[PDB]
RNA sequence: CCGAGCCUGGUGAUAGCUGGUUGUCCAAGAUAGAAUCUUAGUUCAACUUUAAAUUUGCCCACAGAACCCAAAUCCCCUUGUAAAUUUAACUGUUAGUCCAAAGAGGAACAGCUCUUUGGACACUAGGAAAAAACCUUGUAGAGAGAGUAAAAAAUUUAACA
């Protein structure tokens, strides 16, 4: 198939592993900023 | 019920594979040792011009050894001993 | 093949290692021909090495027939009565020597599949495991859910 | 399409945090790379596989030595994803001719010239 | 002699009586037999562990199909222990 | 061909059988196989799985000793996780260095 | 490979040791040793002076003929070979422990 | 199992790799005589000594190349001296 | 988007991995990915992706 | 040891009668441990050819408890053999009609799919209530513990525990409650 | 059993087409294209093979390679390695499938078709459920030794002054 598709083109497994490793991990303190501060 | 069109792993529709923390740990390990490799590849010891002409003698002499091994090739030597040892098949006690 | 072949448990005859060791090979009988290029190796072997072989191994006995034979043979009898017949037809002297030496070192019992590569006379120390070794007892020996 | 991948030179620029982490002095840098092949040669381009055969890494988990110089670091960069790399560092000076036989490696990249094979 | 145990060669009858005789020779009380463990009493495969206790002191335990068999076995164990032919004994020195 | 390719299967089957036996013995002592193996290794004892199973069968007391050692090493490792350094190392966690 | 052994017990190995029959040898490596009420295991192996394991050689023999046959499908690939691996049989005569500890 | 721990300690990941469990002799004469080395130990010693020879060669080649560069640069300096003297 | 890609705790980003070619993934990837690092996949657009 | 060969062999390969009370436990966990004991894995002499299994008894299977809405949503399906004979029933009504089927088939699924499965299932025993025939509650060995603990209710929590537990917040007095 | 009889002989008719092709063991070894009343084949080339002569072969470091209107590539001393060219003799392959990427046709359909770089398969083994093409992994044996490789998806959803 083509690169550009109407549907979401299923990706290679290594590609999906990489995208599953790469995410935005939100930096939060150990304490929630509402109850304590 | 629950079948897949065509082959299970190819085409416009295939079986959806999913990732596991097992594989995630595996690949993070591989890429972190690869970052170690990057670090150790950095900070070279010598410069291009410093390491330019040090191994020329070794490369040359190795190649002439290869050349000599190639040139020195002939049929083996033939011997009367090897020829006549075949007569000892008709050995027998007197 | 294992299922096609019979099997046995590893064992030594008369526990040869504990007391004095004795070579379990008893007798050898060589069948060679004066003529015949096939027996040239055997003739040269009885010339050179069989003397030294006998000197090295006094307990064994050796017989040589030296008769007309198209194929030279070697027969080995053991204390068990086990017989081993090998054809040395057109065979070299050093390999005949290796054959004879491994025959002498060989034990008088058929070479077949060994079920397990060891054998213990009394494998149990500290007591064999039974289901009740690793669980406690009950006061007055009472089963679960019984009054008296 | 798929072709040989060029690497930007900035990737190989250690940072102070990298130095503090890996314990590698940018000054007086090590001389020799211990190298091992960790990844399979298959499912890789012909150039990568013949380059590891060039280095002599057809055998896996077999530590082999090279120099830390640009002409070699280029090939090591080409096949960096397939290999473990570490430096060579020894306390006991270069192996002397008398101690050629009783040498030994260590998992830490160390090369001991004496190997008494007994505990302290 | 190595392999085979005692009662394979030297069979006996009335091991309990023989044991009581030996204990009266060694000047100790008459021990009592008590099933220490039980399983499948009603089952076709009864299983008993019977111990022999003197003066509230155990000498031997014996497993068995039935109570009588387990008692005979415990007596055999105690006899082996007394006569020194335990399987865990010092081997023969050559 | 099946006789050839049954060899590796024999190896794997017997390994898994030793695994199962050791797991059972450890479970009836209150431990489990991964903990046991890791603790023994970091206590510097190389007893392969077959001798482990043979010892579990024929010598349960020695296996109880080994399981106790393993559990004590688990507890020492937990104490170390609580305090990484700044503490006296475990008596059994101590190691021997060769040269 | 490991073994669990005692006195008066046989053992097989699948290689040649370069020993004549009747020879006695002292086995060095021991992972542990156990008596009825105690056992002794090293880190990893025990000291030389502590134990003395002695074994006699009894037999040198080729193993039974084992097949190695390779075969592939619908492409005329089949390949046979026979092997007779050598074997040596040992017997542990006795085991002793020293007071040094 | 425990390979990462063995590496943390400095040991081989697989105990069969190196150490006393494998490098010591597996048998000796009952009379106390030393047994001949095993073939595995022989070939491992051979590999190790070739490894050391190669390391020495590589190191001293690098050193000689560096010294040659130093000498060539010093020559460069003195020949500039010669030029301006001319 | 920019403060998220600045403050993310994951040390590993498609930018770094692709520009490095640390796992030979340059074959499964495209040359377009070097600029379409993670955000794009064909015509689609993953704004949460970073 | 110092035991005779036949008594030792009998004692070693003997069977054991385990008992379990399934009151307020999950049938999955119960079936896990029961399948272990039936296969005989817990015995360090395990081997599939050697029928080293053990007999197991369950009580109070009527008082079994799942986690989640499984009673309502999980479905057991079976086909009689006739056309249209395919029918389904939730665990709830299947329990109402037969209280033991659930755990017995759970163990049937846990166990391997060999021919020994049926024999081990026959060695197995199940009882909806804590009532047992004389033979079967006599020929026992040991009652192994339960996997999970049961949380206590307010009528079970003694007063001293409540007093030790601190109150948390001040309610305003003006409140209907 | 006549779109033109049956018997014999030429006749072992010819068949680019189908089928079949007998003992054991080892090694190297799937490869761009051109012309053809030619595309079910064949000749040359390319690849592969054997024996010999010789020496450079491969990776490649700066520099270098267009106006018009991106990944990379050619050349390339060093370096790390040991192959390469040439000579003499043939044979066989020359109807190819998926995946990743750049594209074209088609519907931004196809397990679709057509070109290019790479990989795998048509060679063994483990895994994704069984699976050709996906992921780990190659040089071959005996073992009742051991350390690892890739390797098991998580998700539940909407009140309002
Ligand atoms: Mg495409
Ligand atoms: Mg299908
Ligand atoms: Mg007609
Ligand atoms: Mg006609
Ligand atoms: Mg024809
Ligand atoms: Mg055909
Ligand atoms: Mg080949
Ligand atoms: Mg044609
Ligand atoms: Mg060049
Ligand atoms: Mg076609
Ligand atoms: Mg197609
Ligand atoms: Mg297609
Ligand atoms: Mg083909
Ligand atoms: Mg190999
Ligand atoms: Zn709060």
């Amino acid at each position: 198939s083509k690169a550009v598709t109407r549907h979401r083109r299923v990706m290679h497994f290594q590609r999906q592993k990489l995208m599953a490793v790469t995410e935005y991990i939100p930096p939060k303190p150990a304490i929630h900023p509402s109850c304590l501060p | 019920r629950g079948r897949i069109p065509g082959r299970q792993w190819i085409g416009k529709h295939r079986r959806p594979r999913f990732v596991s923390l097992r594989a995630k740990q595996n690949m993070i390990r591989r890429l972190e040792i690869e970052a170690e490799n990057h670090y150790w590849l950095s900070m070279p010891y010598m410069t291009r011009e410093q390491e330019r002409g040090h191994a020329a003698v070794r490369r040359r002499e190795a190649f002439e050894a290869i050349k000599a091994a190639a040139t020195s090739k002939f049929p083996p030597h033939r011997f009367i001993a090897d020829q006549l040892d075949h007569l000892n098949v008709t050995k027998k006690w007197s | 093949t294992a299922r096609g072949t019979p099997s046995r448990f590893l064992a030594s005859v008369l526990h040869n290692g504990l007391g004095r060791y004795v070579q379990q090979l008893q007798r050898l009988s060589f069948s060679v021909s004066r003529d015949g290029a096939s027996s040239r190796g055997a003739r040269e072997f009885v010339e050179r090495e069989v003397i030294d072989f006998a000197r090295r191994n006094p307990g064994v006995v050796i017989y040589v027939n030296s008769r007309p034979c198209c194929v030279p043979r070697v027969v080995a009898e053991y204390l068990n009565g086990a017989v081993r017949e090998e054809s040395i037809h057109c065979k070299s002297v050093e390999e005949i020597s290796t054959l004879v030496q491994k025959l002498a070192d060989q034990s008088g019992l058929d070479v077949i599949r060994i079920r397990k590569p060891f054998h213990t006379d009394n494998p149990s120390i500290q007591g064999q495991w039974h289901p009740f070794t690793n669980k406690p007892t009950t006061f007055r020996g009472l089963r679960p859910r019984e009054v008296q | 399409k798929f072709t040989r991948s060029r690497i930007p030179e900035k990737v190989f620029q250690a940072s102070p945090e990298d130095h503090e982490k890996y314990g590698g002095d940018p000054q007086n840098p090590h001389k020799l790379h211990i190298v091992t092949r960790i990844k399979s040669t298959r499912r890789r381009p012909y150039w990568e596989k013949d380059i590891i055969k060039m280095l002599g890494l057809e055998k896996a988990h077999t530590p082999q030595v090279h120099k830390n110089i640009p002409s070699v670091n280029a090939k090591l960069k080409v096949v960096k994803h397939l290999i473990r790399i570490k430096p060579l560092k020894l306390p006991q000076g270069l192996p002397a001719e008398e101690n050629m036989s009783n040498t030994c490696l260590k998992s830490t990249g160390e090369l001991v010239v004496q190997w008494h094979l007994k505990p302290v | 002699m190595t392999g085979k145990e005692l009662f394979e060669m030297w069979k006996i009858i009335n091991p309990m009586g023989l044991l009581v005789e030996e204990l009266k020779k060694r000047n100790v009380s008459a021990p009592e037999s008590r099933l220490t463990r039980q399983s499948g009493g009603t089952t076709a495969l009864p299983l008993y562990f019977v111990g022999l206790y003197c003066d509230k002191k155990l000498i031997a335990e014996g497993p068995g199909e039935t109570v009588l068999v387990a008692e005979e076995e415990a007596a055999r164990v105690a006899l082996r222990k007394l006569y020194g032919f335990t399987e865990n004994r010092r081997p023969w020195n050559y | 061909v099946k006789c050839t390719k049954a060899r590796y299967l024999k190896k794997k089957n017997m390994r898994t059988l030793w695994i199962n036996r050791i797991t059972a013995a450890s479970q009836e002592h209150g431990l489990k196989y991964p903990a046991l193996i890791g603790n023994l290794v970091k206590c510097q004892v190389e007893l392969n799985r077959k001798v482990l199973a043979d010892l579990a069968i024929y010598e349960p007391k020695t296996f109880k000793s080994l399981a106790a050692l393993a559990s004590r090493r688990r507890h020492e490792g937990f104490a170390a996780a609580l305090g990484d350094g700044k503490e006296p190392e475990g008596i059994f966690s101590r190691v021997v260095q060769y040269h | 490979r490991q073994w669990k052994v005692t006195s008066e017990d046989l053992i097989l190995i699948g290689n040649e040791l370069d020993l004549a029959c009747g020879e006695r040898i002292r086995l060095e490596k021991v992972l542990l040793v156990g008596a009825d009420n105690f056992t002794l295991l090293g880190k990893p192996l025990l000291g030389k002076d502590l134990v003395r394991v002695e074994a006699t050689v009894i037999e040198k023999t080729e193993s039974w003929p084992r097949i190695i046959m390779r075969f592939r499908k619908r492409k005329n690939f089949k390949k046979k070979r026979i092997v007779t691996t050598p074997q040596t049989v040992l017997r542990i005569n006795s085991i002793e422990i020293a007071p040094c500890l | 199992a425990g390979g990462q721990w063995r590496l943390q300690q400095g040991l081989a990941a697989n105990p069969s790799g190196y150490g006393p469990l494998t490098e010591l002799p597996d048998w000796s004469y009952a009379d106390g005589r030393p047994a001949p080395p095993m073939k595995g130990q022989l070939r491992r010693k051979a590999e190790r000594e070739t490894f050391a020879r190669r390391v020495v060669l590589l190191s001293q080649e690098m050193d000689a190349g560096l010294q040659a560069w130093q000498l060539r640069q010093q020559k460069l300096q003195e020949e500039q001296r010669k030029q301006e003297n001319a | 988007q920019e403060e998220r890609e600045r403050n993310n705790q994951n040390p590993w980003t498609f930018e770094r991995i692709a520009t490095a070619n640390m796992l030979g993934i340059r074959k499964v990837l495209s040359p377009y990915d070097l600029t379409h690092k993670g955000k794009y996949w064909g015509k689609f657009y993953m704004p949460k992706r970073v | 040891s110092s035991f005779s060969r036949a008594p030792q062999q009998w004692a070693t390969f003997a069977r054991i009668w385990y008992l379990l009370d399934g009151k307020m436990q999950p049938p999955g966990k119960l079936a896990a441990m029961a399948s272990i004991r039936l296969q005989g894995l817990h015995k360090p002499v395990y081997h599939a050819l050697s029928d080293c299994g053990d007999h197991v008894v369950i009580m109070n299977t009527r008082h079994i408890a799942f986690s989640g809405n499984k009673w309502e949503q999980k479905v057991y399906s079976s086909h009689t053999g006739y056309p249209g004979g395919f029918r389904q029933v939730t665990a709830a009504q299947l329990h109402l009609r037969d209280p033991v089927a659930i755990v017995k088939l759970a163990i049937y699924g846990m166990l391997p799919k060999n021919l020994h499965r049926r024999t081990m299932m026959e060695r197995l025993h199940l009882f909806p209530d804590e009532y047992i025939p004389e033979d079967i509650l006599k020929n026992l060995v040991e009652e192994l513990p339960q996997p999970r603990k049961i949380p206590k209710r307010l009528d079970e929590y003694t007063q001293e525990e409540i007093d030790a537990f601190p109150r948390l917040w001040t309610p305003p007095e003006d409140y209907r409650l």
